[PDB]
């Protein structure tokens, strides 16, 4: 009962200072698990989503609402405690250049969810509007056997939600190219849309 | 009202076209206080008071109500189940109709016939503009199995009894049809299939009973 | 090589001297070798079909009586998916323990079992010891799937346990979708820029 | 050497590491999606998450055995033991004390400290009575334990996600001597 | 020591797993393995009841495989059941985990020590197997293993053995 | 007076607050009603303009006073998110936010933390407002000890 959307409730400032119901905290404090207790848990993802599934594609583009939801809430979180609350500091860049927040997700959003820094930033040189993202060890989808990437999806949403809340419309597709000795290398391009494309022209 | 995407932020849609329904009051046009007056059928879920302009928007509401028809019944959610309960006349007559191999396969994953009997209808109103009034509710290419007498209200926002239906009807064959709605007329002329919430919620019918 | 998708263990249970070994061996395609019965107790065939487009091998364990096997039996019916009850309608004593053995086999085989019923030597009509009725009733109120099973010249097994692999194949067939694997696209010379 | 000191050696070196953020995020997705497609029925959504983390345990239970091998537990307060010291320890980063044994030792309850599932939830307010959060330890502990052939029977009983004192989850096991012929 | 063939049996009988690696021909390679396997964990269960009038197991860390799996002494699991067959042409190793997942190597190189080099490896085969095939959606249980990333999980610690 | 909102992505609003003094306890007489909304989702359209521009009309999060209408000069704050923390601001005389700029600046970016905490909710959907007894203390003595 504070915002309805009814009205605008009208309250005077200088009131008493009121009891503290409920205060958390922000920073990082960097705390470890088990890297089978998140497969497990990838796997019961997985092992519902192939159970209320009838066809591949909708099973995919539902699998990446997952990861839409971590996408959506980790681009608020990674830039404001990248700047450093009340230890007051400044308000980073806000970037708005697509090869200025290609380089931050490349360095800083990888570097959270994994240990290390993903290893290249791939532009498309032969044509445009396709920017591949790889790696050469995904470490979620390496106790998946096969060939077949659908269980990719979970950590390609994580990147489309980060840009379609960052206010770049785009749509991402995984594939594979086993290039080397890195027989799981698992490409990522993305794909950013027309009606995007003329604005960082002008 | 092609500014706001109103056919999002909500107490500017209401002020923008609560001033489109003055303006066309003053310009005295009828077809567009008559639109904007149904139109404001998307938002009185939320941003309104528990009659006091709903009873100074009925003032609006009213003229044109008594002219021709200029609105015909904005909301199609109105009655929530229909029940056809036949009441006990006597227990005297129901009137009814009528090795080798073969392995076992244990592993394996209504009509009425109605009689001299009156139903049922309850329905209710969605906001709380008050005396909203009912006439003359019956069925639609159904056969003689209809109602007779219509003096009926309905309060504010409760879900509200319709009492005395009293159905007659003649006997046919037991061809098995289901009804969904009726024909009802709230204060005004008789519109359409009023359906029901959620799913269709269905009736099934057969003849009367001649035996 | 192997190929198949799934792999269920069924078991056929009754006294001995009832006809189940006779009974299976026409039925299976074969085992590939005699072997023995009473070295280690049970002897098992194999069996493959294929239910919806998957493909199943089922390994038939027929089981021996002969009092020694007292644990051994009992350890064997661990992990057991699929069962039949087999009695003969000549002999009469098999049936009093019928309910034993079905007691015995909704103990310790898994939480969930498919037990069908089968009526062995139909052949000779004329020795009814117990009626069909009512192993068609003690059937019907202990959820079972009963077949004549008449010996010689019949088919009742290559009907029933196909539908006993149906009725367990859903009691385990849970879900998949799709491996179809065609999304290719992004062949470039890499300006890359790190 | 004990099992208090144990299980930081696995913790030490080769246990594969991942944060907990993620973790938080990932339990927090599939728990608001299973909110929104069963329309807030939310004493089918403690159903639905006890049967999705009744199939986490049968897979556990095998990679805890690899991963240090025990023997048989000889006795109930031995179980709690491990689960203080060495199931929570080596898979989360969390060590559960016990407290609040029954007349007999029939029971027990298991404090959980701080929770690595719940970092920034704040429930709705429809959910507030008839929801448990992380039901889905009540679905890996009655998981795993029943392939180890100790039937117990696990719920919660009150939590800090309700505004209540303390998490705390009652283990009641009743019946064994079923398994494998060897000893 | 050595080992030729991997075989791996459920809890339940028959077999979920086998590679005959190095046969260098075509082996015989259908439904005897399943009757194989499953009259293993038949007398399996038979070397448990018949044990005489007497009424351990603690092997090392001999870095098998070349950080790797595992420390310290550690303990086995069963007692009364079969361990180990000897014979002239093979000789066979079997181990029980602690669920009732029995792991069995044949091993080509005959003639109490070959028991702590054999557990030591059938052990590392045993996280293999829970890290491998256990996180693995499109893995039911009580299924064969038609997982290909554990074939060559595998196939580099037995060759970086032999 | 000062009226104070925080606008979504569709330009939905999630909060919606006015505080002022006590010496006129009604506060914004005749435009509470009638201009005050208008004026807000009127002027988005600048601080949506100047979302793109890389300097203004090297932090890019604070805006200054970005419009001055009848003396009532408004003030913003573009989120990564692009949640937009627009604030008027009204007095008697010509209000200057240049009083409160070095100080205010810790007022958009203290509410960050209200905001970015209230986002880590996995049950908070995006549009849907902030119906939190504990958001308006939260953000009221911020209001009270900061102005």
């Amino acid at each position: 009962t504070v915002g309805p959307k009814q009205a605008i409730t009208s309250e005077a400032s200088t009131t008493y200072i009121p009891s503290r119901i409920y205060s958390e905290s922000l920073l990082f404090k960097r705390q470890e698990a088990s890297l089978s207790a998140m497969a497990f848990l990838f796997q019961e993802m997985i092992s519902q989503l192939h159970r209320t599934c009838k066809t591949a594609g909708d099973f995919e583009t539902k699998l990446s609402d997952y990861g839409h939801n971590i996408g959506i809430r980790l681009l608020e979180l990674l830039n404001f405690r990248a700047s450093s609350s009340n230890y007051i500091t400044k308000m980073r860049r806000r970037d708005l250049k697509i090869l200025d927040i290609l380089q931050f997700i490349h360095g800083t959003l990888w570097s959270y969810l994994f240990n290390h820094v993903s290893d290249d930033l791939v532009k498309s040189s032969e044509r445009d509007n396709e920017y591949m993202i790889v790696d050469n060890f995904p470490t979620l989808t390496q106790f998946i056997p096969g060939e077949n990437v659908s269980c990719e999806y979970f950590v390609c949403g994580i990147i489309k939600g980060f840009l379609f809340n960052a206010g770049f419309p785009c749509g991402v597709t995984a594939h594979r190219m086993p290039q080397g000795g890195h027989s799981q290398r698992t490409v990522y391009l993305i794909q950013f849309d027309r009606q995007v494309l003329d604005r960082e022209g002008l | 009202i092609e500014l706001l995407n109103i056919n999002t932020w909500l107490i500017l849609q209401k002020k923008i076209l609560q001033l489109c329904i003055k303006v066309s009051r003053k310009i005295n046009d009828f077809e567009y206080v008559a639109k904007f007056s149904s139109i404001l059928i998307t938002k009185y879920t939320h941003l309104l008071n528990q009659s006091e302009q709903d009873a100074l928007f009925k003032e609006y509401i009213q003229p044109s109500i008594t002219n021709e028809s200029i609105t015909s019944y904005w909301d199609p959610f109105i009655l929530r189940e229909v029940v056809i309960n036949r009441i006990l006349d006597s227990d005297p007559t129901s009137n009814e109709i009528p090795n080798p191999q073969e392995v076992f396969n244990p592993f394996k994953r209504a009509e009425f016939t109605c009689r001299v009997q009156n139903p049922f209808k309850f329905d209710f109103t969605i906001n709380d503009i008050q005396l909203d009034e009912e006439i003359s509710e019956f069925c639609e290419i159904d056969r003689k199995a209809v109602s007779y007498s219509g003096p009926y209200n309905v309060k504010a926002e409760s879900i509200r009894s319709i009492t005395l239906p009293l159905i007659i009807k003649k006997p046919t064959y037991k061809k098995i049809y289901e009804i969904s709605c009726l024909k009802i007329s709230i204060l005004k002329l008789p519109l359409q299939k009023f359906d029901i919430i959620n799913d269709s919620r269905r009736s099934n019918p057969v003849e009367e009973e001649a035996e | 090589g192997y190929d198949y998708d799934y792999l269920f263990k069924i078991v056929l249970i009754g006294d001995s001297g009832v006809g189940k070994s006779n009974l299976l061996s026409r039925f299976t395609t074969d085992e590939f070798n005699i072997e023995s019965k009473s070295t280690i107790g049970v002897e098992f065939a194999t069996r493959t079909i294929e239910v919806e487009n998957k493909k199943i091998k089922a390994q038939i364990w027929d089981t021996a009586g002969q009092e020694r096997y007292r644990a051994i039996t009992s350890a064997y019916y661990r992990g057991a998916v699929g069962a039949l009850i087999v009695y003969d309608i000549s002999k009469s004593s098999s049936y009093e323990n019928c309910n034993h053995w079905l007691t015995e086999l909704r103990e310790n085989a898994d939480d969930n079992v498919a037990v069908g019923l089968i009526g062995n030597k139909s052949d000779l009509a004329h020795l009814r010891a117990v009626p069909t009725d009512e192993a068609k009733n003690f059937a019907m109120e202990n959820q079972m799937l009963f077949t004549e099973t008449s010996a010689l010249n019949s088919d009742n097994v290559d009907k029933a346990f196909r539908e006993l692999i149906v009725a367990i194949f859903q009691m385990v067939s849970k879900h998949q979708v799709d491996l179809s694997g065609s999304g290719t696209n992004n062949m470039g010379s890499n300006g890359a820029p790190k | 050497r004990s099992l208090k000191a144990m299980g930081e050696e696995i913790w030490k070196n080769k246990t594969e590491k991942i944060n907990t953020e993620l973790f938080t995020l990932t339990y927090g997705s599939i728990v608001a999606q299973l909110c929104q497609d069963y329309e807030r029925d939310f004493n089918k959504v403690n159903d639905h998450l006890y049967s999705m983390g009744y199939n986490i345990g049968c897979r556990l239970i095998e990679d805890f055995l690899a991963r240090t091998a025990l023997p048989r537990c000889e006795n109930l307060v031995k179980t709690s033991e491990v689960l203080s010291k060495c199931a929570f320890k080596i898979f989360l980063n969390i060590t559960p004390n016990i407290t609040n044994w029954s007349h007999n030792k029939d029971t027990f309850s298991l404090i959980l400290d701080e929770n690595p599932l719940a970092d920034f939830v704040e429930l709705p307010m429809d959910a507030m009575k008839s929801l448990w959060y992380s039901n889905i330890l009540c679905g890996v502990l009655k998981g795993s334990l029943e392939m180890v052939q100790l039937d117990c029977d696990v719920w919660f009983v009150s939590d800090i996600l309700r505004g209540d004192s303390q998490t705390e989850i009652k283990v009641k096991l009743n019946r064994i001597l079923k398994d494998e012929i060897p000893i | 020591m050595a080992i030729e063939t991997i075989l791996v049996i459920n809890k339940s009988g028959g077999l979920i797993y086998q590679r005959n690696f190095t046969n260098d021909e075509q082996k015989l390679n259908s439904n005897e393995y399943l009757i194989l396997a499953s009259t293993l964990h038949g007398v399996f269960a038979i070397a448990s009841q018949l044990t005489p009038k007497a009424l351990n197991t603690i092997p090392y860390i001999p870095y098998v495989g070349m950080d790797d799996f595992f420390k310290e002494p550690f303990t086995n699991w069963n007692k009364s059941g079969l361990r180990q067959l000897c014979t002239d042409q093979f000789t066979m190793f079997i181990y029980q985990t602690l669920t009732g997942l029995k792991f069995v190597a044949i091993s080509s190189s005959v003639m109490n020590l070959a028991i702590q080099i054999a557990d030591n490896f059938l052990r590392k085969v045993y996280c293999l197997y829970s890290d491998y095939v256990m996180k693995d959606p499109s893995y039911s249980m009580e299924m064969p293993i038609r997982s290909n990333l554990f074939d060559e999980k595998v196939k580099k610690m037995v060759e970086n053995l032999q | 007076p000062q009226y104070f909102a925080i606008i979504g992505k569709k330009d939905n609003p999630v909060y919606e607050i006015e505080f002022t003094n006590a010496e006129n306890p009604q506060g914004f007489p005749q435009d509470l009603k009638e201009l005050n909304p208008f004026i807000l989702h009127a002027s988005l359209d600048i601080v949506e303009d100047l979302q793109w521009q890389i300097n203004p009309t090297t932090d890019n999060c604070y805006l200054g006073k970005v419009d001055h209408f009848y003396g009532l000069a408004i003030t913003a704050y573009i989120s990564y998110s692009g949640m937009k923390f627009v604030m008027i601001h009204g007095n008697s005389a010509n209000s200057s936010v240049v009083i409160d700029d070095n100080n205010m600046r810790s007022f958009y970016q203290e509410v960050h933390e209200l905001y970015v905490k209230t986002l880590m909710n996995p049950f908070y959907k995006i549009t849907d407002p902030i119906r939190s007894p504990a958001f308006d203390s939260r953000v009221r003595t911020l209001a009270r000890k900061h102005l």
